[PDB]
């Protein structure tokens, strides 16, 4: 997903190639950038 | 303290925004009359690239000017851009005007300017200034606003003009009440115009000088 | 557009305001994963090297960009030129462990050893800056350590990187009006 | 379709033009500051990663 | 056939006009992709080489044929014999970047390095001839640059090539009635 | 498609092996050569 | 246009060549690779060629780059014989097609 480009599958299990993530219970700057105001604010003329 | 009367005018790739708006005065009509008549034999064309804002200083409103002090600007005026070159390439043209006049001091100034677009203004008499409001106009009054905006169509005894010999419109700015500065006012106000030709049509292409 | 500038809500105007047209952008080269995922050289110690990403110089692309975040997470790859065999030990190991070969030891094979290593710290994320002493960073902020009879080259490559809370990224300050450089030309 | 983010030592005139900020007039604003910031627009795009010493 | 020769519409007569028979042709060896797609040697500079296809000599098959087009597009492969490690930097990089190893650097592995590189110019196509100064070609017309402690051999191979607008392709001008040569014979 | 002849599929994704083309919005000499007049123009006799 | 009369002989090739940073002598034998037409007095007096915009860039800066060169070449020398015109002046009549502009300049004011 970063800079990787092999089409075939890894020879090693995922549990050996990477650490495994656990859960408890572009996220913020993406939401922030999408919420930007892109309008006008006056009355427009022509 | 300051205001939400907020307008953006866009003419071509140029825009102008004021926050002290008051609105726009449309003079004599809301749209241009027929741009194609018998006098150009279907040879006229629109040149959209000239429809954009150009700028000129008009005068500096100072406390010594009194009622009746005037500044006139005949239109078209010198233009060093594509509208200006149109007048050297075509024998006949017509366009209206979208006019924005600005006088910025601050809200602690007093006094009042009338800005008007007058047709065929071969100069004005003093008593006639009391009736300048017969022409498309707007006031600039510092406690309220800083911008006047007037939009006017092409007018004239002829459907297309020869601007090298006839000027159909004169912008006039008149002091109706003298500027006061008091202790917080700006000490004088420079008046500037931001003007765009509208609907420009040309006909009758000239030779070059080659 | 005008807006209230005191507020901090982002305002992004476009060229459409005066008649242009916003084009399409393809931004995969500024994706964090992608851009952090390449090797960077560090100058090694002769024998014991603790694996600490803050060793990559701050002017490099990876050092510049890692310091533009305050917390990060990644797994790691290292490529090492060394004499002898190379032992790695995880975060929290006694330094003496670096001499016991049952800890991951890679036997010398010319010309270098490339290794994939897991994140091993006891923290849910690590940080490039930490306000405890105020320069020094907690000693648990590392990916373990390596040792060999001599290590000659050490390169780090961040895998699966995540960054949180951006921090200043500074260009060269030009002395003249533009920073001018000789650019590759035929 | 793309331009260079660096400036070549050969390029005496700026290759991409100028931005020009003017004051049309002011009423009693002498000495007041206009502060200016810059941000990326909707279609701004950077491509072709390069590491060139620099900081 | 007679025709109006002033016109420039192509006229292709066949042997059928006098009773022969046109045969079938198989023209895969004059396909542009196919024929541009083979390596050609250039004489290298010792260290910095900017990757510019106009370095291949004009008498070679690939140089002769590249100059027979005015605009072209391709990706590139290079095979390089070098001492040290080889760094490539894309089009538009500062020349100093050629010393930073996070830019694609290939570590020496005998006997040579073969690399696949993308087209990287800011233009939709490049040109073999450009009428700006009238010899010199804009500096953005290149595929980046490479550097190593010494580079000894450099070969270029065009991949996926496209050519637009053909230009003169000249043979040897014989001095006698036929250009005669010793042809490989048992 | 040029001079390439492996039957099996590339190990790397296409996005790494080549640059990717984008679209906006033997082409000319092929059309030109196909349009060539190959007739006669007189009246033919025998 | 090259107007003499039909009693002249000889032949001109007119071609529109892109990026023509000058030409060599042997390359003139292959000028017909470019969009062209001949003018040959026993047949015609006008050559007409229509060509699109070309270049490594979708818009150009004509103050530094000229994409197209019109070239006229004598392929067979003019003959006048007893009734031909004594020489032929060659004139071009050219129209820009599809002109698009972008990036408006300031004035000099």
């Amino acid at each position: 997903s970063g800079n990787t480009g092999s089409i075939i599958n890894n020879y090693y299990m995922q549990q050996y190639q990477n650490s495994m993530d656990t859960q408890l219970g572009n996220d913020w700057f993406s939401k922030l950038a999408s919420s930007a105001f892109s309008g006008l604010f006056g009355a427009l003329l022509a | 303290l300051l205001e939400d009367r907020i307008l953006t005018t866009r003419n071509g790739h140029t825009t102008s925004t004021t926050q002290s708006s008051v609105g726009v005065t449309y003079g004599y009509a809301t749209a241009e009359d027929f741009v194609s008549g018998p006098n150009t034999s279907g040879l006229e064309t629109r040149v959209v690239q000239a429809e954009r804002f150009f700028k000129t200083h008009l005068f500096d409103w100072v406390t010594s000017d009194s009622f009746g002090r005037c500044h006139l600007l005949e239109l078209p005026t010198d233009h060093k851009g594509v509208y200006g070159s149109l007048t050297d390439s075509y024998a006949y043209m017509r366009n209206g005007w979208d006019v924005e006049v600005t006088a910025v001091g601050n809200q602690f100034n007093g006094g009042c300017l009338l800005v008007a677009m007058v047709p065929e203004l071969c100069s004005i008499q003093k008593r006639e200034l009391y009736q300048l409001t017969l022409f498309p106009h707007q006031f600039i009054n510092p406690r309220t606003n800083m911008t006047a905006h007037i939009t006017v169509p092409f007018v004239g005894v002829n459907r297309y003009d020869q601007y090298k010999v006839h000027k159909p419109w004169t912008l006039v700015v008149m002091v109706v009440a003298p500027l006061t500065v008091n202790t917080e006012g700006a000490p004088q106000i420079k008046v500037y115009a931001n003007i765009a030709p509208t609907n420009v049509h040309v006909a009758g292409e000239f030779p070059s000088k080659e | 557009t005008t807006s209230a500038g005191e507020s901090a809500d982002p305002v992004t105007t476009t060229v459409e305001n005066y008649g242009g047209e916003t084009q399409i952008q393809r931004r995969q080269h500024t994706d964090v994963s992608f851009i952090m995922d390449r090797f960077v050289k560090v100058t090694p110690q002769n024998q014991i090297n603790i694996l600490d990403l803050m060793q990559v110089p701050s002017h490099t692309l990876v050092g510049g960009l890692l310091r533009a975040s305050t917390y990060y997470f990644s797994d790691l790859e290292i490529a090492v030129k060394h004499e002898g065999d190379l032992t790695w030990v995880p975060n929290g190991a006694p330094e003496k462990a670096l001499d016991n070969t049952t800890n991951p030891t890679a036997y010398h094979k010319a010309p270098l050893t490339r290794l994939a290593l897991p994140y091993t710290a006891p923290h849910r994320v690590l940080a490039t800056v930490y306000n405890g002493e105020c320069r020094t960073l907690p000693t648990s902020f590392n990916y373990g350590a390596i040792k060999a009879t001599r290590v000659t080259e050490l390169l780090y490559r961040m895998k699966r990187a995540e960054t949180y809370c951006p921090r200043p990224l500074l260009a060269i300050h030009p002395t003249e009006a533009r920073h001018k450089q000789k650019i590759v030309a035929p | 379709d793309y331009t260079y983010t660096a400036s070549d030592v050969a390029e005496t005139t700026n290759v991409q033009g100028w931005v020009c900020l003017f004051q049309i007039t002011h009423g009693k604003a002498d000495g007041d500051a206009l502060v200016v910031l810059a941000s990326a627009g909707k279609d701004f795009e950077l491509r072709l990663p390069v590491d060139a010493r620099a900081e």
